[PDB]
RNA sequence: CGCGACCUCAGAUCAGACGUGGCGACCCGCUGAAUUUAAGCAUAUUAGUCAGCGGAGGAGAAGAAACUAACCAGGAUUCCCUCAGUAACGGCGAGUGAACAGGGAAGAGCCCAGCGCCGAAUCCCCGCCCCGCGGCGGGGCGCGGGACAUGUGGCGUACGG
RNA sequence: CAUCUAAGGCUAAAUACCGGCACGAGACCGAUAGUCAACAAGUACCGUAAGGGAAAGUUGAAAAGAACUUUGAAGAGAGAG
RNA sequence: CGCCGCAGGUGCAGAUCUUGGUGGUAGUAGCAAAUAUUCAAACGAGAACUUUGAAGGCCGAAGUGGAGAAGGGUUCCAUGU
RNA sequence: CGACUCUUAGCGGUGGAUCACUCGGCUCGUGCGUCGAUGAAGAACGCAGCUAGCUGCGAGAAUUAAUGUGAAUUGCAGGACACAUUGAUCAUCGACACUUCGAACGCACUUGCGGCCCCGGGUUCCUCCCGGGGCUACGCCUGUCUGAGCGUCGCU
């Protein structure tokens, strides 16, 4: 779950989330909260595990 | 109302006079800007006469003021050809010429 | 009495000039007068204040000859913090009073190369006028 | 009933948000601002209403543009040019 | 700000004003009631040299 | 002429205001033309205008215009004026030849109702109340 | 251990660009950690890392806008960002040739009737 | 209600963010002068201009 | 019966430029009331004012007589004092109402078209080189384009040429 | 008889300035006054809208803004400082 | 602040006066439309009103039920006060 | 005797008059007298470690650079900062940058949808998908190119 900026698309993010954690992704889902601020939930790769990329971002 | 004896008086204050009144508050002020303007002109034109150039003698017109002399506004080019002076280069010497003015005698 | 025309004398002004002055003016504001030895050895009479010099409170309750370390020079409330100019509160700690840094002297001057610039800018333009004037 | 029943009535907005000057003055309807006239390239301005013309007047805003024209009007408008460096 | 705030005063009234006022300062009891303190004054209408 | 352009000719005041027809425009129809050619051409500037006929309901005028930002405007003296700010729109300030003979200027007692440059600056000096400082 | 504007200006495009991709990851690890509590002397480097990054972004466009100002210099048609922006009424008005030129008619009369230097006695 | 354009909800977006209390260390700020937020809204009181 | 010249038009995200909108105290061009006064009221007054529309600049407008005068003549414009609450207008009621001369502030004059003469003498644009950059100019070069005799430039404008 | 020469053009100064930038001053007002606004004021708030539109200054030289004890669930008190 | 002069936005009981504050009325009118509550326990300083259980009733599917549109805009959900 | 009521006084409440103060106005005067397609005024949304308003600022966001200055800012914390292998803060401000609407400009908006030319990636050149960059408003001037006319002609 990560919070973007509110411009970006799922295709964007996509990419974003790509290159700067070196991780494939399955698909992003987007919702923009009602605070205004853009929410992500990006589903990882079978192959990727959520949790250890987690760990390494430092968000566990 | 009439009240009296008096004289009969005819304001012309029907038209909204206090939109347009001029004060004078700055007649001092006015005063001292011409009164430097005139100082820095004088200095701009250091030998030259600070008034400015010369300017002929001149009857005043009507029946009131005939018997009165005047300055006028430039010399005639009449005036200018039998002193000797061409009517282009009175201007750069301090001579005010006025073409309009015809010498009656 | 004042002259030019392009500075003001009148009462709000100046309070509001004062009060809302920028910290690099404040400082000029907050100066102090230099011990009689320090104004001899120096040609200069006052010096803004500095952070690490040592100055007696000459006015108030904390007058006398002890000599303080300046800790702080808190220009937003235009008072500077000594050592043991304290006092205890309430709960038992205790707290800088801050006093104005006109009613100090500074009987020490933190010396950097910025200092002794600004000293020997004093006293030169002193000694033109005494020259001046003479 | 003209009073509090036919209060209870009322659920369709005449206006909205106007994209120019950031009033609720947008007929809907008529597509035109009460307020500014967004849609006429002109501001809908009134010399009966003086109160009107202090409350949207320049001044009245942050004048990004007119603050440093202000200063910049100072120095001649110079451009090119640094100050000398240290 | 119309409120006629000057007042014209005839150049010969404003003359004798200020004879008036030269007269009063030549006399003792009315430049003492002004509170002067021109006790030790050599001499009231008083003159100093140009080197002043 | 040109009609009161109020519904149904309902001038709603005094009689001597109820006239809807044979009312007159201040300005001539050549000075229209002129502003309606300065209108449409906002980049260019109104120099003058003459008559090249009429109709029973239409009046032909060609106006003369300059674009003052051209090189051969912009580098000739004598025609260097037009390129000033202050002789933008020319045509809607009555400061054309048309527009100006609507003004009621010149020199004599005939014209005594514009001295000072303008009906406005001749009302103004004459209905202003000057209150010295000594009065 | 801080950047300066100064010793950023002898260095090259790519390194510049380097330098500015290691600030971001530190500005988006030390968000990371605002977000999970952190610490405080974390929380107060984020204001550091973000005028880091606009000291290097601010050399990489000067630098450009210098070789581009340089290599548009001595051209005819320069791009408007480029040109001089005094004032939409100042960029409208004659330049200093085209005020000062003169017709021939103009400058044969200050040729023949110049301005003469007098004095008139009392 | 529900169906709302992505304008009219970023404007209450903001409505929303802006209807806190003011923190508690402002009050200990040098001249502060601040009591409490006066420009705090209810949704039941008074009603947004939209 | 196709190819050319010109004329009058059209298109282009053509090359390079310009206008739009804001402010609007002061200024210019229009439009323009009624309250009010007249002890009623319609002409009149309010007022060429409020409101309305357009256009500018640091000022604007005006401005170098198709003037004022009737004198022993003055001499562009603008502003001040006065003329003058006057001449005059007006249900000649209420009310309205300048100008010339005089004294000052300031002071500055000029340019075309036309009529003519001069081998279009003229102007814009584009490339090349040099001096420069500081708002982009100067010089030289081009059997380089265009404008222009349906008229560019120099001389010259009532004070005569 | 006098006077000018229309139907083309430009032109500084003296003049204007309740908007703007930056200043100086005052026999003015002094928080129901003076700008509506001395203060997070064209703000809060009202009206669909055009538009309407407030109230609200002062601890102390310095927070030294009452430690601690005691009753009460607390507000709040009694001591102390 | 007195005295000599100077100058006013210079004297209040009224104006169904303006703004602000405060009384009697008065612990009064009133807290009466849509049948209805009761027992025990828990938490708690404190229980007619909270929660749980038990009982008696009501809405009676054209609902006091379950979900939407418009409108509201975080009122949604936990924890705490 | 008490209650109650009334008058007066002391004290205490309620209330905010009075007085003193004034970083505010009002008035007068002075010098300048400067907006915008190189995107104005205005509006919206964002930007602080803790930050709602005000203020400042624009994704480089309570500010970058530069210059002056010379040790702070401050409510708390944090970490700087030899002040010389250059510097806190503040001021100035000439370099750079400056989101979305708005004259507002690809078309349209209480929504959304295009087109053209380059670059990168999945392609593994051919053009489909994704991303990035630059263009695409109206009027008008000079010039250019492409044209139209049973307009006027010339030659065949
Ligand atoms: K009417
Ligand atoms: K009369
Ligand atoms: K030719
Ligand atoms: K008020
Ligand atoms: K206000
Ligand atoms: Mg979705
Ligand atoms: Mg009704
Ligand atoms: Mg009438
Ligand atoms: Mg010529
Ligand atoms: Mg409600
Ligand atoms: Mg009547
Ligand atoms: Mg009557
Ligand atoms: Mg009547
Ligand atoms: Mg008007
Ligand atoms: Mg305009
Ligand atoms: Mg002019
Ligand atoms: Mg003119
Ligand atoms: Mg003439
Ligand atoms: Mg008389
Ligand atoms: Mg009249
Ligand atoms: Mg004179
Ligand atoms: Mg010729
Ligand atoms: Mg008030
Ligand atoms: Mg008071
Ligand atoms: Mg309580
Ligand atoms: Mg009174
Ligand atoms: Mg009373
Ligand atoms: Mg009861
Ligand atoms: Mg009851
Ligand atoms: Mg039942
Ligand atoms: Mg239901
Ligand atoms: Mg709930
Ligand atoms: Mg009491
Ligand atoms: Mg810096
Ligand atoms: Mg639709
Ligand atoms: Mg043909
Ligand atoms: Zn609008």
């Amino acid at each position: 779950v990560f919070i973007v900026d509110v411009k970006a698309n799922k295709h964007q993010i996509k990419q974003a989330v790509k290159k700067l954690y070196d991780i494939d992704v399955a698909k992003v889902n987007t919702l923009i909260r009602p605070d205004g601020e853009k929410k992500a939930y990006v589903r990882l790769a079978p192959d990727y595990d959520a949790l250890d990329v987690a760990n390494k971002i430092g968000i566990i | 109302a009439p009240s009296r004896n008096g004289m009969v008086l005819k304001p012309h204050f029907h038209k909204d006079w206090q939109r347009r009144v001029a004060t004078w508050f700055n007649q001092p002020a006015r005063k001292i800007r011409r009164r430097k303007a005139r100082q820095a002109k004088a200095r701009r034109i250091a030998p030259r006469p600070a008034s400015g150039p010369i300017r002929p003698i001149v009857r005043c017109p009507t029946v009131r003021y005939h018997t009165k002399v005047r300055a006028g506004r430039g010399f005639s080019l009449e005036e200018l050809r039998v002193a000797g002076i061409h009517k282009k280069v009175a201007r750069t010497i301090g001579i005010s010429v006025d073409p309009r003015r015809r010498n009656k005698s | 009495m004042k002259f030019n025309p392009f500075v003001t004398s009148d009462r709000s002004k100046n309070r509001k000039r004062h009060f809302n002055a920028p910290s690099h003016i404040r400082r000029k504001i907050m100066s102090s007068p230099l011990s009689k030895e320090l104004r001899q050895k120096y040609n200069v009479r006052s010096m803004p204040i500095r952070k690490d010099d040592e100055v007696q409170v000459v006015r108030g309750h904390y007058k006398g000859q002890q000599i303080g370390k300046v800790v702080q020079v808190y220009r937003k409330k235009y008072v500077i913090y000594i050592e043991r100019v304290q006092r205890e509160k309430a709960n038992g700690t205790t707290v800088h009073v801050g006093i104005h840094p006109s009613k100090v002297v500074i009987t020490r001057l933190k010396l950097d190369k910025d200092r002794k610039k600004i000293l020997e800018r004093k006293a030169k333009s002193r000694q033109v006028g005494k020259e001046k004037g003479k | 009933t003209k009073g509090t029943s036919s209060f209870g009535k009322r659920r369709n907005k005449t206006h909205t948000l106007c994209r120019r000057c950031g009033s609720k003055a947008y007929h809907l309807q008529k597509s035109t601002c009460g307020k500014c006239g967004y849609p006429a390239k002109r501001k809908r301005k009134y010399n009966w209403s003086a109160k009107a013309k202090r409350r949207n007047t320049t001044g009245t805003g942050r004048m990004r543009h007119l603050k440093i024209v202000y200063r910049r009007f100072r120095h001649g408008f110079r451009e090119g040019t640094t100050p000398k460096p240290k | 700000t119309w409120r006629r705030w000057h007042r014209r005063v005839n150049t010969t009234q404003k003359r004798y004003a200020i004879c008036s006022a030269l007269a009063a300062s030549a006399l003792p009891a009315l430049v003492m009631s002004k509170g002067h303190r021109i006790e030790e004054v050599p001499e009231l209408p008083l003159v100093v040299e140009d080197k002043v | 002429g040109r009609k009161r352009p109020v519904p149904k000719g309902a001038t709603y005041g005094k009689p001597v205001h109820h006239g809807v027809n044979q009312l007159k425009f201040a300005r001539s129809l050549q000075s229209v033309a002129e502003e309606r050619a300065g209108r449409h051409c906002g980049a260019l500037r109104v120099l003058n205008s003459y008559w090249v006929g009429e109709d029973s309901t239409y009046k032909f005028f060609e106006v003369i215009l300059i674009d003052p930002f051209h090189k051969a405007i912009r580098r000739n003296p004598d025609t260097q004026w037009i390129t000033k700010p202050v002789h933008k729109h020319r045509e809607m300030r009555g400061l054309t030849s048309a527009g100006r003979k609507s003004r009621g200027l010149g020199k004599g007692h005939k014209f005594h109702h514009t001295i000072g440059g303008s009906r406005r600056a001749a009302w103004r000096r004459r209905n202003t109340l000057q209150l010295h400082r000594y009065r | 251990a801080k950047i300066k504007a100064r010793d950023l200006r002898g260095k090259k495009k790519e390194e510049l660009l380097k330098q500015l991709d290691d600030l971001k990851v530190e500005l988006s690890q030390l968000r990371v950690a605002k977000v999970t509590g952190g610490a405080a002397s974390k929380l107060s480097k984020i204001r550091v890392v973000r005028k880091s990054i606009a000291r290097v972004l601010t050399v990489i466009n000067q630098t450009q806008k210098e070789n581009l100002r340089k290599f548009y210099k001595g051209k005819k048609y320069k791009p408007l960002d480029l040109r001089p922006k005094k004032t939409r009424a100042m960029r409208r008005r004659l330049n200093k040739h085209e005020e000062n030129l003169k017709t021939k008619k103009q400058q044969r009369k200050e040729r023949l009737y110049p301005l003469r230097k007098y004095a008139v006695k009392a | 209600s529900s169906h709302k354009t992505f304008r009219i909800k970023r404007f209450l977006a903001k409505k929303q963010k802006q209807n806190r209390p003011i923190p508690q260390w402002i009050r200990m700020k040098t001249g502060n002068k601040i009591r409490y937020n006066s420009k705090r809204r209810h949704w039941r009181r008074t009603k947004l201009g939209l």
